[PDB]
């Protein structure tokens, strides 16, 4: 408010302040230098809460332990703010890179994840036989297969990119840990994956839903009559 | 989970699998004893 307070005495002239002409001179100075600090300033508030951190401390602290003089520093009786800034900047980007490429990967599989699943079986409006289904079906289930392989290999390529970014080595106790994180979300990817086509027979094959709806019957059985006993193509067993 | 415990005079081993530390998932090799007496628990590594 002093900052603009000033200006506007310029405007009216009439009078000026004792020893608040050096503040006004440097104060565009002031006006890139907050701007140009904020820059680096946001970037560390959502690079800490970012995290979930316990795989890749020392980078994190070395960042605190960077910074943690600064803020002791900063005096704007004399800004020497031009590289401090940079010098945090030529890291703040490297490690946001390498927060960011992981991030990325995670999304990315979690997409993949949904996209593979669709819908494991679809039915053809009017019924066909036993058999009929299993050629039908054998079609799709190849094409679906498939698309799940080329999803995991994508995924796969993924979890290679995250390494290349945070370059930290595969002994280290930390990415081992990461590394059975992701596995974990592929597992209850592929549980829920495997479900919702589970779920999806279950309608299907439930008597209670197809009666209340108009849905038409599924497979063909075939009667031939036996001597020893009744005789099906599906024989109605196990 | 899905692991095996056999009891013997005074100490129950445990050398069953499919389990791990935080988020990963594997099989057991090794064979893990307690002592019912304090239920002390030492790892026991055959030469074997």
């Amino acid at each position: 408010r002093l900052l603009k307070e000033v200006k506007y005495f310029l405007l009216l002239r009439l009078e000026v302040p004792t020893t608040a002409k050096d503040i006004y001179t440097k104060a565009e100075t002031y006006r890139t230098q907050i701007v140009a600090l904020d820059m680096i300033v946001d970037n560390y508030n959502h690079i800490k809460t970012c995290l979930l951190e316990p795989l890749v401390k020392k980078k994190i602290q070395d960042m605190e332990e960077e910074v943690k003089p600064g803020i002791e520093e900063i005096r704007w009786k004399s800004t020497n703010i031009d590289q401090f800034i940079s010098k945090s900047k030529s890291i703040v980007d490297q490690l946001f890179e390498t927060v960011n490429k992981m991030k990325d990967s995670l999304q990315k599989i979690h997409k993949s994840l949904a996209n593979f699943n669709v819908k494991i079986i679809e039915r053809k409006n009017r019924p066909m036989s036993p058999d009929d289904y299993d050629q039908f079906l054998k079609a799709i289930f190849s094409n679906k297969l498939t698309i799940v392989k080329d999803n995991g290999n994508q995924i796969q390529k993924l979890v290679k990119e995250v390494l290349d970014a945070v370059k930290a080595d595969k002994k280290q106790n930390s990415w081992k840990n990461y590394n059975d994180y992701v596995n974990v979300i592929v597992i209850e990817g592929i549980s829920t994956a495997i479900q919702t086509a589970l779920l999806h027979l279950n309608e299907q094959i439930n008597p209670v839903f197809i009666k209340r709806n108009d849905i038409s019957p599924l497979f063909d059985i075939r009667l031939e009559l036996g001597q020893s006993g009744i005789q099906f193509d599906p024989e109605i067993g196990e | 989970y899905g692991h095996s415990a056999t009891f013997f005079e005074g100490k129950v081993y445990i050398f069953g699998g499919h389990g791990g530390i935080n988020y990963q998932r594997l099989a057991f090799n090794d064979l893990y004893v307690l002592e019912t007496e304090n239920f002390e628990w030492t790892r026991l590594e055959p030469k074997g």
